[PDB]
RNA sequence: GAAAUUGAAACCUGGCGCAAUAGAUAUAGUACCGCAAGGGAAAGAUGAAAAAACCAAGCAUAAUAUAGCAAGGACUAACCCCUAUACCUUCUGCAUAAUGAAUUAACUAGAAAUAACUUUGCAAGGAGAGCCAAAGCUAAGACCCCCGAAACCAGACGA
RNA sequence: CCGAGCCUGGUGAUAGCUGGUUGUCCAAGAUAGAAUCUUAGUUCAACUUUAAAUUUGCCCACAGAACCCUCUAAAUCCCCUU
RNA sequence: ACUGAACUCCUCACACCCAAUUGGACCAAUCUAUCACCCUAUAGAAGAACUAAUGUUAGUAUAAGUAACAUGAAAACAUUCU
RNA sequence: UCUCUUACUUUUAACCAGUGAAAUUGACCUGCCCGUGAAGAGGCGGGCAUAACACAGCAAGACGAGAAGACCCUAUGGAGCU
């Protein structure tokens, strides 16, 4: 196995300049070993990709699934620890920077089937993985509009050369 | 676990090479990287050139003000300025200067010879070029002065390596003559304008009122703007030539998107045409 | 991946140990000594090896001739094996004959 | 294959034999070994070669390290800013003298595809061919269909 | 699938037709006889037999020299 | 097992370095991505006749454009320039045609010219003066 | 080959020339001499006195290596070799042009 | 496939053996399977003290945009253009037919003679008894795979 | 899982049959047959490969190679010179 | 007339396009002798190289988040009801 | 049963939540018509067509998938019976 998403709160950058952009605090939080596919569990992370905390909170009350409530708690945690120990200044000035799930240690059992014959049963298991940036959601990138097209096509027609000359 | 030791050997490698790659390290002077020797270097820096250099001159010209202000501050810090009593270096101030005043009178003079046409604004402004960062520092780059040049930080700033060069210049004017680094200067500076739109070089703002201004100079008639030639009008795609007429005699002719572009287009083919500076023309003598 | 991400622990050989310092040394006790002794004397091994080179099926049965009655019943059984098995592979298979 | 590998124009690196050619090798390092028999033949080249090609190049500094090694190099730097490492390993002293002369011809670029065999600044003297190159003009400039 | 004749490959036969009609015209006219011929190039012709059966002849392992096996002992060539 | 390939991984790596560009599993899986490089590799040397060849029909192609704006056809450009003994290949007819077109209609007239000679060569049977362009510098 | 070249202009040359670098060298052969407002062109070479072309050697390299493979199928046929060629790189120094017509 | 006959030298604590799919089946004849005789596994890796970094496949980061063995020639430019009937094996010959492969890692298949040839030593003799010899004899080098039946027999175990 | 149980051994059974047979590069390299419980195979010849010895090899021109049957051609064999 | 190949010429180079088979030049890694000492040299050895055996073991895909599986009702969770 | 089928209930179904297999799979960026390949083409030639992605149906094609067949032939391969 490996914990590389543990460690990642554990580094330390030196004290910055005055003249310098302060610097938005990063938060990594994981659950290991959830009961759950990662597969499912990807849906409800992808959802909660661009959201600030609240937002995806909200969404993740809301939510039927199994998964929901457990990227809740793990994102209540990030937020308290947050607070807490990475001296953020507000817990509402949050918002989800990486969602992912990944493959936890898995279980093989057998599945009897309908004859002499079976097939194999494989408990799954899943990582849920959180990194939590101080500031607020950035801004969806805006639809292409028409002017940017045609900008574009422009610039392809201007680019083109006499091919296979001097 | 397999028995040898050669595979073993080779994957460290790789590894090593991947995180390099991952993470590369700060630039580093190749005066602090293994094989150096600053004698040697300097030596082997007049040779190639195919120059006679003052090996005196030239270690005080690859010098600077700021590395000496440094190691002082550093001799200040370790303790052992006392101890270690020593006549500073020469700055690089003499021969910066020298060598900077003498490129720009021998670009101003080779621009005027070969272009007599053009006005004195614009051999300015192309000699500004010749002796910009830009150019300069690629030259100096290129020809290891920068990693020859003395200086406080990694990488040399632009400004100084600037001065650098013009330091060279000027211990090679003190050592083999101005014939000699006027040669220099020509195989160096003036190739760098090869391959190079007039307009490319000098910035111009207005053209149509620096041609108006340059043919009422040679007392003709003000440019009659017409258009020659037109293709898809209403369209995205419109190509347009417009022409410029001095008592309905053809002196330019110039492309565009728009009437307005390919107006600014004529006027920037007609000055090209005035001051000599045609696709065309003559090329430099070497 | 089948590579080891760590070098091995460094290999010391000792080139002047006694072993190797007096290696080959007797060789020529007999074209040195009188003919007192044979070489093939010096050589350590298996009583059915000592001086005596031969194919797998000639070792086989050379082995079963001289040591066989001492062996052990499963090994002897398996040397009986052997012997039939590369017998047949012998006289009955290949590509010249 | 090309469309697996990078590729580049045919440059020079300053206009080298434009003004006046400069030599773009700059430094020549070699490692050696005083016992080995990878480095031989480098010994050898060091024995003999080393000093003629210094003499022959004096834009060229030539480092000689001679220290242990299971294999001998030879490491090239350009003017560009270009290095190249290249084994001497188990190479004779003919095959070592070729491969630094080599060296010595090369310049900085990189030794992949060339796209173009030539290179030019200024292709066309006469102007280039646009669409209205070898059309006549009209009276007017009247398009056609035109009334006015 | 049926083929059929073009005016190209017709004018492409013609052609080799005309080569070869001309080739029958200067097989027409032999310099010598029969005769004459019989013998005028028998001395050469053995001399190069000759030269082939020299060829066949000399084949025998080739010179095996004292300086070649001394030469492999500068693998272990050191410097002091 | 007394003796065992430790080097496997960068027999493989040589073949997949190559298969790194490809889409797919042959990208990764060396089973796959052998067979690809080899059909790659085969494609890249067949490619290198395929490459003069379509040089050549795109150099046929301009000197063809570039004719027709002169109104001459290709075949009679081509001719009549070797009848003229100027040697110039379809590379550089095409490259003055996109570069230098007061030279490729310099070229144009005299292949045109010395079409109108042999036309009049032609008609005029029998014992009359040769074309000024017509003749030819004789080499001994 | 044929080259189309003026002042400044680089070329490849897929040999060696065995010329050392920095070797100025005249190319004889000149089939076409052009200007903006003339051309001269030779029956099929101009002569030596009309025009003067002017090289320099600047770089001798290896070509990128290229790979020759050859495989048929079903007939476990399978080669691979790789070649490198030898090439040359000149600068096209100067054109000049003499009057004799 | 003999025998008469000849004749046999003696120092254990070593290894051009394996290193967790290897070497024992073995961490164990255990767990498990079978009424029984019987068959028969798998796996472990910190540090002196726990009274202290990168790499297979699969995925995720990061779904997709006309067109076609997935590439190659290229190109300013990923695609667009042009060129290109997957690999192995079998059948008298043919592939495009049929066979085999989800993929990755590890494991998995040419063993020896007579006679010849090549290189040495000695030479009418060679060989450290025997054997060969009308240039031979001695020594060395260099050629001979893997998996698969239905069966047959012997001795046990089973109503 | 009984036209003759199962297990172990003999046993690495045997298989002219099916499948498989793992680095790189170069070179030479293809279709007369005979016998055989033989035509899914093998042995000899033919062809192919290597090394060695020595002289001819191929291409060929005059001359030359049957009568009978009442017919019969393209050709073939042999062969100096070249 | 022109187009049109790997044919031929051109600049440079050259052992570098057949099945089975046969001859030759090299060589990855490992162990050993002696070297060497950021990974090698000359030799001697050998369980000495895998895109393929419905190969063996292990991992992980595809089909597929599919087929399929499960808890009578209310409530104080005492209980009652169907 | 059918002419000649219809309506309703339950199961299944589809959607939501939980758990979660199997045969199969050379790689696939997986079209149509005509032709070619002794039949037979998604992939070859000539035409035509063509933003890209789900979900639910269907069984015309992928000589669709898994075994087990039946037919003919072969083996100096077996076995039972007479
Ligand atoms: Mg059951
Ligand atoms: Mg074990
Ligand atoms: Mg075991
Ligand atoms: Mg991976
Ligand atoms: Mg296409
Ligand atoms: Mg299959
Ligand atoms: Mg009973
Ligand atoms: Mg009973
Ligand atoms: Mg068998
Ligand atoms: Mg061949
Ligand atoms: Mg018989
Ligand atoms: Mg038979
Ligand atoms: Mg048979
Ligand atoms: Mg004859
Ligand atoms: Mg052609
Ligand atoms: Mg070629
Ligand atoms: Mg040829
Ligand atoms: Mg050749
Ligand atoms: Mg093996
Ligand atoms: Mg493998
Ligand atoms: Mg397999
Ligand atoms: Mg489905
Ligand atoms: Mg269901
Ligand atoms: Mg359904
Ligand atoms: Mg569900
Ligand atoms: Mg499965
Ligand atoms: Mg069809
Ligand atoms: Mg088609
Ligand atoms: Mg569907
Ligand atoms: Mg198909
Ligand atoms: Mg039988
Ligand atoms: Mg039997």
């Amino acid at each position: 196995i490996s914990r590389k998403w543990e460690k990642k709160n554990k580094i330390v950058y030196p004290p910055q300049l005055p003249g310098e952009p302060r610097r938005p605090a990063e938060i990594y939080h994981c659950r290991r070993q959830i009961k759950y596919s990662k597969d499912k569990m990807w849906y409800l992370a992808k959802l909660i990709r661009g959201m600030s905390i609240d937002q995806a909170l909200a969404q993740l009350e809301f939510n039927d699934k199994k998964g929901a409530k457990i990227i809740k708690e793990v994102l209540l945690e990030a937020q308290d620890m947050a607070v807490r120990d990475h001296n953020v200044e507000f817990r509402s000035n949050l918002y989800i920077a990486e969602s992912t799930s990944g493959r936890g240690q898995c279980l093989k059992r057998i599945r009897y089937h309908g004859r002499g014959r079976f097939g194999i049963m494989e408990k799954v298991y899943c990582h849920y993985f959180v990194k939590l940036v101080e500031g607020p959601p950035p801004p969806p990138e805006p639809p292409k509009t028409a002017v940017a097209h045609a900008k574009e096509y422009i610039q392809q027609l201007r680019s083109r050369t006499i091919v296979h000359t001097l | 676990v397999k028995k040898g030791f050669r595979a073993a050997f080779r994957f460290q490698k790789e590894l090593e090479r991947q995180r390099l790659l991952r993470c590369p390290p700060p630039p580093v002077r190749r005066s602090e990287k293994p094989n150096w020797d600053y004698h040697a270097e300097i030596q082997a820096f007049g040779h190639r050139l195919q120059e006679n250099f003052s090996l005196d001159l030239l270690k005080t010209a690859f010098v600077n003000s700021c590395y000496i202000k440094s190691e002082e501050a550093k001799r200040q810090q370790l303790g052992i300025e006392k101890e270690a009593v020593l006549l500073n270096l020469k700055s690089n101030q003499e021969l910066s200067e020298q060598g900077t005043s003498f490129s720009q009178t021998c670009l101003t003079q080779f621009l005027e010879d070969e272009y007599p046409d053009m006005p004195t604004e614009g051999i300015k402004n192309l000699v500004d070029f010749l002796t910009g960062e830009e150019v300069v520092c690629h030259v100096a780059r290129n020809l290891a002065v920068e990693q020859l040049t003395l200086s406080e930080e990694f990488p040399v700033p632009p400004a100084v390596l600037q001065q650098t060069f013009f330091a060279v210049i000027g211990a090679l004017l003190q050592s083999s003559g101005p014939e000699r680094t006027a040669l220099f200067i020509r195989d160096f500076l003036i190739t760098q304008m090869t391959g190079k739109e007039l307009f490319e070089m000098w910035k111009i703002i207005n053209p149509m009122g620096l041609l108006v201004e340059e043919l009422k100079k040679r007392n003709v008639s003000a440019p009659e703007s017409r258009l020659t030639r037109q293709s898809g009008g209403t369209t995205a795609l419109p190509l347009y030539f417009v022409g410029l007429y001095c008592d309905k005699k053809l002196i330019a002719e110039g492309p565009g998107e728009t009437v307005l572009v390919a107006e600014e287009e004529a006027a920037r083919v007609a000055l090209r045409k005035l001051y000599g500076f045609t696709e065309n023309r003559r090329p430099w003598n070497y | 991946i089948g590579i080891r991400l760590t070098l091995p622990p460094p290999k010391v050989v000792d080139r002047w140990n006694e072993k190797r310092a007096m290696f080959g040394v007797y060789d020529n006790i007999g074209i040195l000594g009188n003919f007192e002794k044979h070489p093939k004397e010096l050589i350590r091994g298996p009583i059915w090896l000592r001086g005596w080179k031969g194919n797998e099926l000639q070792r086989c049965i050379r082995k079963r001739k001289m040591v066989g009655s001492r062996m052990f019943a499963d090994d002897l059984h398996n040397l009986n094996k052997r012997i039939r098995y590369l017998y047949k592979h012998f006289n009955r298979h290949g590509k010249f004959r | 294959t090309a469309r697996g590998t990078p590729s580049r124009f045919l440059a020079s690196v300053l206009h080298n034999g434009l003004g006046r050619y400069v030599q773009q090798l700059q430094r020549l390092s070699f490692s050696v070994s005083r016992d080995g028999a990878s480095s031989r033949g480098a010994r050898e080249f060091v024995e003999r070669e080393v000093i003629d090609f210094a003499r022959r190049n004096p834009g060229v500094v030539i480092y000689v390290n001679s220290r242990p090694c299971c294999v001998p190099r030879v490491v090239a730097e350009y003017l560009n800013g270009a290095v190249r490492e290249e084994s001497i390993h188990c190479k004779s002293v003919e095959e070592i003298s070729t491969l630094v002369q080599k060296l010595a011809d090369q310049s900085g670029l990189d030794v992949i595809r060339i796209r173009k065999p030539f290179h030019t600044d200024n292709p066309s003297i006469q102007g280039q061919w646009h669409p209205f190159t070898n059309k006549p003009t009209t009276f007017r400039g009247l398009r056609p269909r035109e009334v006015q | 699938r049926p083929r059929f004749v073009s005016l190209r490959a017709k004018q492409n036969m013609i052609r080799r037709l005309e080569i070869e009609a001309e080739n029958h015209y200067w097989l027409s006219m032999p310099y010598m006889t029969r005769e004459q011929e019989r013998g005028h190039a028998a001395v050469r012709r053995r001399e190069a037999f000759e030269a082939i059966k020299a060829a066949a002849t000399s084949k025998f392992p080739p010179h095996r020299f004292i300086a070649d096996q001394l030469d492999h002992l500068n693998v272990t060539k050191k410097w002091s | 097992l007394r003796n065992r390939v430790t080097d496997r991984y960068f027999r493989i790596q040589e073949v997949l370095k190559h298969a790194r560009h490809f889409r797919g599993r042959k990208n990764r899986c060396y089973r796959l991505a052998v067979r690809t490089v080899i059909r790659a590799f085969v494609k890249c040397t067949k490619a290198r006749y395929l490459k003069k060849k379509n040089m050549r029909t795109l150099w046929i192609n301009r000197i063809t454009a570039a004719s027709q704006e002169h109104g001459l056809k290709y075949p009679a450009l081509i001719g009549n320039l070797v009848k003229c003994q100027v040697e110039l290949n379809r590379k550089v007819l095409a490259d003055l045609a996109i570069y230098e077109p007061k030279t490729f209609k310099s070229l144009a007239a005299l292949a045109s010219r010395r079409r109108h000679e042999g036309f009049a060569a032609a008609l005029g049977d029998g014992k009359e003066p040769e074309g000024i362009f017509s003749r030819v510098v004789q080499y001994h | 080959r044929q080259w189309k070249v003026t002042s400044e202009d680089l070329i490849l040359i897929g040999n060696e020339l065995d010329l050392a670098c920095g070797e100025r060298i005249r190319l004889e052969k000149v089939l076409l001499v052009g200007a903006d407002n003339f051309t001269l062109l030779g029956k099929p070479l101009l002569g030596k006195d009309l025009v003067r072309v002017e090289a320099t050697v600047i770089e001798k390299t290896e070509s990128w290596p290229r790979i020759i493979m050859r495989f048929r199928k079903r007939k476990n046929f399978k080669k691979k070799r790789i070649v490198t060629t030898p090439q040359t790189v000149l600068r096209i120094n100067s054109i000049e042009i003499a009057p004799c017509l």
